[PDB]
């Protein structure tokens, strides 16, 4: 009944719920890859700490759960350094356990030790710690799991010495405790529910903003429940945007930024209702052009620094997300009836058809398919069964432009960090938690930020990982091209361009399905066929670079 | 007669003797690029700025001199940590340019920004810095060679705000110090 | 029109309400002292940023409101280094400002410049950080209150370069924000409400635990209600106690440290409610000596990480315990009728009797004054109208034996750093807060201790601040003195003694009245006095150090 | 013959050559005590960690050897960081030594538990490093120590948890190494050598200028040797001022502030050899205002870092400056006869005096007695038997004005932190080190920085240190409220005033000796019956706070 401390660990982890991991292997890790082993919980193997630790994000976003990542120490540790940052920014609950140097060799010059593991996580974590003693395990992991999963969710970094983890202890001379934590978060005091629902029976032009914590949380009857009610329409960040999927098509604003128009068709909302979108980069940050500076704000986040971060609020509210649009359908549920706001609701529908109209307009393909085509190709095939993952930068932009018409199952693009090439991992991982859901993954990445992580197609072929991988290939890192052209000279193209490789034919040395593709018609095809097997794909997409998508335009 | 801060980095680096950059392109390190475009100064850009870093280990470890890797905000600096510690560790003298947040701009939740980049190198450089002022660049970037260079030599973050490097001033108001620095160790 | 940084700050501080800074001159900060000369801010200043720092958080805890502190760069910072971590382990919403080296000056080798502060800050503050534009300060300073306001309290660093400071901007160009942010904590989840309520009907032998969190929002109302429906006794920790002042005496059950002896008279609590009270060292760590291992647990934080911390939990709330305490009172208003507590708040009366006894019965100040006899004197004194500071250690482990029967306006004693030393600058800011209160501050400290801050006598004198300083003069480092005996050996004491000095004579020096004194006679008499009159005083107390207070033996 | 961490920490420090530590007990760190007690190692125990860090800063920079501080978890941590600053700054090498919790009761919120005391500690050390292992202590604490000793010199923290320390291990299982390290610093290659002197030889006026790593190594033979041989005149910062005591006059520059009139005087240097003299706070920063633009440098640093920081030079050596004092002796007492340089060392003497003179004529204490004439008593007594350690901030600045033409034991004072009140901590570990040395110490300070520390008057009671406490009283935060006056306004006085409190009184209730005087008659009758006898002394002295010294205006 002599346990290791990985042992302990893995135990841990069961007790909580968590059902799989993403890592690679190294010796300092070794005990928690054999009591996965026994225990019959799959750690899915990468060829990168950084895709390991991206995939766990992306497990974590598209399945409103924890992700939990194992890496070795040293560059182990190191290598998953972006993916932290990520969860960091994203608001992300994933646990991050490392090796590190055995205690006892403290000192010692030896290898992979001398990281101050801890110390590099520290900015970039919730919670950095290094166990002391294999006794603490049970009690550290659950503690660390308590920090990631409570509001707002972020990652933390467990550091596990290699000592302490090949240590054994008495099985029986510990507890594992359970995951003891309320699912139900906190929610306002009822003087403040009050005060926000006043406000926004008395708006002229109300809307609803969601934030990253909204999709944590995923409390979609309550929100159903309260958007039917008020009849209020409801935007979103990127992260919050698959969280408008089950409402009606009347109240989806779509993305935050369709709000960009509202204020020159005399239209700009007189009250917004901020769910956890903080005041920055994908709000506009204090700029007043989507959160007009006439309206009055109503902000609801679990980090009181946040509010009125960048702009005057009138109410701000230290809250769970979840727990605040649990009160306020339960407050909606037993009040008087609203006023109708069919006119409102269709104005804010007829803006965002005049932005897309207003782009097919401009768009065409007639000597390259142009992204804005090869996004509505996509498009088609976006519903709750699918979750879209987007990298690269004005791919992404692009396809922003789209997504808010369709009503995907799950949405995952770049944060604050705008880190190129944390797609793949992310995509990786969200794959792994929509088999349970039976989702399917679609990347749309841009030529460049594939490069990051191509050997992933590797792991996608022996995990037999359905990901289909769209590459956007404009043959350079085009957004930044864009800016040297458009912020310095046409003739001031340095370091930007990307002439070469055959990424379809780098996926097929994988074993993945590739498919090269540069028209409509082409496109199309690749797309219906890779969606009709449940096989890994790369599809090769020649796009025009010239084109500047409306995001790039307005900034 | 008014220059970039990032012409300001790559004139001290042309006087320092540096003649090749490893990095991966960003806005917020775009004059820096400009001027080695401008002074025929290679920067070999690379598919992760991890490649662009260990490039920098390997081309001072292989020609007993300074690597210098060119990073930009964010990912691009937290992409360029294993070599950084692997610098650290090995005794390699590189020079890790990185961009950051504008310094105008702190705390709006903004693009790339936010990331304390250096309290993340800290444990793993001889020496980390974020500088204030576009005049304090030559200054700052000949004192971190000087880091780097000096026994037991090992890797330096230079951090450089974007609002640091568009920053313009009049070449005639700061001077471009050489590297003085005995070329003979201690005995 | 054109105003400096330091005016910035001071607007903005005085928008958020703040009447006070405490703090230490230097020409770094100057520009902050001017503006308060100019808006008729008072800041006090002490004769060392520690005891400034101190005072800060004594104001806080005392007035239940933020503290701000003010030093200036390099050796100012370093100095209130201590005041920062003691905030921290506290939860005390303590605002610290700092001025720094001149950004233009950076890397200069000049006076006061190169520490990293905020690196140095990182480890003990919710929030630390350096502004970087003269026009970031409103909004810096308002993002730093609310930091620190906001569940669990705690200590921020706000980091001000001279320059930054020095630069004048148009005032018209920097809008100065309101603190917009709720006064109303977050409040469990309902469902969990209903639990914890329908379990708490359900214990034969329920107990409620206050920690510093109820202190410092103090909902004094909702918890009378609370407790008058429901009958069930109530504890706190140190912090936690004065929030048990206004309850009726069959439901106060005073310090958690009364629950040691309830097992051995087969009456250990069945629930315990633990509101904002940690698994710690005031509740007996994991060692279920006050909080039962047998015992349903509830417990209610705002950080996820101390739920279940260190013993299994049966319901695991995160929200604010005034939020929290409001939601009970709310929940129980027109409930009726609750289980009658008649015999159960007896017995905890009849056990806390029995502890008090036991100690009377075993103290004697035949020769030296004991301090069981000399708290004694103390606490006929000690009602709504006083705020009793505690320093030392000895000193406040006899007191803590005479502080439950009390009912004090306030009670500031020792958290988790247990630095001797810091109750002198913390019962000055109290003494300040206290004038607003209409109390009365005492300080009962170590003759060790007091030594720390013994110029502090020269601040009471400047600033007619009346506090009456106790020492506690054992003529030595009393508990350490102790752990030298008990652990070691009687021949092993080493470092401890403290055989020299006249402190009444010190304190006399600094223009305070002195008295010294050596029986419970010319105590009380000494007390009286220096209550009567309206000035500092130093009463110097000669007691014997031989006797061992209950919980340097539990403990 | 089983033995606590606690004992390897002793025997491990006395191996290395430790006599005396300075600290506050805790329990966290008894066993260490114990360990003392047993090996009759004194414990010097103070009333506040800070003058404990700060006694074992100054014990280090008056004796030239390591300092080490011992304080307790938690509060005993954070109570020590202006010491640790202050040594970070001023490359002074002390081992702190602190306790902190126990690793097997981790993350249980107990007691002086929590703070991560290496993170806070890390921006501020050579090293920082908390003990995983009872039987890696003496290998660390000797690595500890090696950091600390080498060039730069500097605090370095090592961290030992409680059970660490407690627990028992067999002594025949862990080996205390000595400490083997060199005495000897490295020295530049002879190219860079004989360019410097190369560049000396034909300097028209040439001047060198020490800073702190000439102090620590104490290289006073060899310097005298080079002096002599070449004439060449030395100036210092304050931390090099007490290596300039045992050179001739004509050779003495004094404190490096006094380069300030030459170039108006048409003397500005045209070569400066820096020797562990930084571009900074004490040297003019690249103002030029002392250090020439026009004259070409020769820098000498054992950080790369600092060579040509704010200033272009000609010539770049890393390496030890006691190593280079050595190197240049041995060089110059082999090569051909030195230029004379009579002249050039008159005119420095001549520019000194003209200061010092100017100051004089300008001084009058008809109503109050003058900072300029309270200094000039004490410079009276100032020798090799004498230790000064300079703390406040008109009052140290006013001392400066004195100290060029004396030859003290020894001079400490701000370095670039300039963190007032660390002056009495500092002077009290001095005074032990200048014991075994046959110094008497003599802490000059203000009225507002003797507060930070002023229980420490006990401590020097208890331990029988004779320190000589002055204070320079000018009812006031001096320097501070000049601030005020000078670049605000007259009427813009608030925070500085402080007009209250007997600080002779204190120190006689405390038991030290005290005196207050008013004028240079009763000052110099004080001090000089102070001096006459081995006790502790509080000197509190009224001053004028109007005058403003020559170095507050520059
Ligand atoms: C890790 C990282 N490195 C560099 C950048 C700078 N950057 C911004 S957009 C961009 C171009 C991305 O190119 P691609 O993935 O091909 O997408 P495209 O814009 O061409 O659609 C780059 C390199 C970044 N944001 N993150
Ligand atoms: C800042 C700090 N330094 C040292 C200690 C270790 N310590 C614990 S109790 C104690 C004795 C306190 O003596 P005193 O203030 O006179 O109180 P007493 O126990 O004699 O009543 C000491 C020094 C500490 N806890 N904090
Ligand atoms: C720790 C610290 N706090 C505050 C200051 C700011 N300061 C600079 S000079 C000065 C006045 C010191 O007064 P005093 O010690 O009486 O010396 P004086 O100038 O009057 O001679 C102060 C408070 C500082 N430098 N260090």
């Amino acid at each position: 009944a002599m346990i290791t401390g990985g042992e302990l660990v893995v135990r841990t982890l069961i007790k909580a719920g968590v059902e799989h991991l993403f890592g690679l292997h190294g010796a300092h890790i070794d005990t928690i890859f054999q009591a996965c082993l026994d225990h019959d919980v799959p750690i899915i193997d990468t060829r990168h700490e950084a895709a390991a630790g991206h995939a766990a994000e992306g497990y974590a976003r598209a399945g409103a759960k924890l992700g939990v990542a194992l890496v070795t120490a040293g560059g182990g540790f190191t290598n998953a350094v972006t993916p932290i940052a990520n969860a960091w920014l994203d608001r992300t609950p994933v646990l991050f356990l490392t090796g590190s140097g055995a205690l006892r060799d403290d000192e010692t010059n030896t290898l992979q030790a001398g990281i101050d593991q801890v110390a590099m996580a520290a900015p970039i974590t919730k919670w950095a710690h290094r166990v002391m003693a294999t006794e603490h395990i049970p009690r550290l992991v659950m503690q660390a799991i308590r920090a990631a999963l409570s509001a707002p969710r972020g990652p933390v970094l467990l550091d596990l010495p290699w000592d302490i983890l090949m240590n054994q202890i008495d099985e029986d001379s510990v507890i594992i405790p359970d995951l003891v934590l309320s699912a139900h978060g906190a929610r306002p005091d009822p003087a403040d529910l009050d005060q926000a629902l006043a406000l926004l029976r008395k708006a002229e032009r109300p809307v609803i903003v969601l934030g990253s914590e909204a999709s944590r949380t995923a409390r979609k009857t309550a929100l159903s429940a309260f958007v039917a009610a008020t009849g209020v329409p409801v935007f979103a960040d990127y992260e919050g945007l698959s969280m408008l999927s089950g409402l009606p098509d009347a109240m989806r604003g779509g993305l935050v930024q369709n709000l960009y128009s509202f204020a020159k068709a005399d239209a700009a909302p007189d009250l917004v209702l901020m769910l956890g979108a903080r005041f920055g980069l994908n709000t506009g940050h204090g700029s007043g052009q989507l959160i007009p500076h006439s309206a009055q704000v109503i902000q609801v986040d679990p980090d009181a620094c946040e509010l009125g971060r960048l702009q005057g609020i009138a109410l701000g509210i230290v809250a769970d997300v979840g727990g605040t649009i649990e009160a306020l359908a339960q407050a909606t549920a037993q009040d008087a009836a609203w006023p109708d706001r069919g006119d409102w609701c269709a104005k804010v529908t007829d803006l965002a058809q005049e932005r897309y109209a207003s782009i097919a307009a401009k768009s065409s393909s007639e000597h390259a398919l142009h992204p804005f085509h090869a996004s509505q190709v996509i498009a088609k095939h976006v519903d709750a069964g699918v979750t879209v993952v987007a990298d690269g930068a004005l791919t992404y932009l692009w396809l922003s432009e789209v997504m808010s018409r369709v009503k995907p199952g799950g949405f995952l693009c770049h944060g604050y960090l705008g880190s190129m090439g944390v797609g793949f991992g992310t995509a990786l991982g969200a794959q792994v938690a929509d088999l349970e859901a039976g989702r399917r993954t679609i990347l749309v990445t841009g030529d460049g930020s594939v490069g990051y992580s191509i050997g992933e197609f590797d792991t996608l072929v022996r995990k037999q990982l359905p990901l289909i991988v769209i590459i956007m290939n404009n043959q350079s890192w085009g957004a930044t091209l864009h800016f040297q052209q458009l912020a310095v000279g046409p003739n001031r193209v340095t370091g930007t361009r990307l002439e070469n490789g055959s990424y379809h034919g780098v996926a097929a040395a994988f074993g993945a399905d590739g498919y090269h593709v540069d028209s409509v018609e082409s496109f199309s095809a690749a797309l219906a066929q890779a969606l009709a097997h449940n096989r890994p794909a790369c599809i090769n997409v020649a796009v025009a670079l010239d084109p500047i998508p409306p995001e790039e335009l307005i900034i | 007669a008014m220059i970039t801060g990032g012409e300001l980095v790559v004139r001290t680096l042309i006087k320092a003797g540096v003649e090749h950059l490893f990095g991966l392109h960003g806005a917020h390190i775009d004059t820096i690029f400009q001027a080695c475009l401008d002074h025929d100064v290679p920067i070999i850009d690379t598919r992760h700025e991890a490649a662009a870093g260990h490039a920098a280990e390997g081309y001072a470890r292989a020609g007993a001199k300074l690597g210098v890797a060119l990073v930009t905000a964010g990912g691009g600096f937290t992409n360029a940590v294993t070599p950084i510690a692997n610098a650290w560790l090995d005794r390699t003298p590189v020079l890790f340019l990185t961009g950051s947040g504008a310094l105008r701009d702190d705390e709006t939740n903004t693009l790339q920004a936010g990331i304390d980049q250096v309290a993340m190198a800290a444990p793993i450089t001889k020496w980390a810095h974020r500088v204030m002022a576009t005049e304090h660049i030559p200054r700052l970037v000949m004192q971190a060679i000087r880091a780097a260079l000096s026994a037991p030599r090992g890797p330096v973050l230079l951090d450089l705000p974007w609002d640091i490097l568009m920053n313009q001033i009049d070449e005639d108001s700061v001077i471009i110090p050489d590297l003085v620095l005995s070329a003979h160790g201690a005995r």
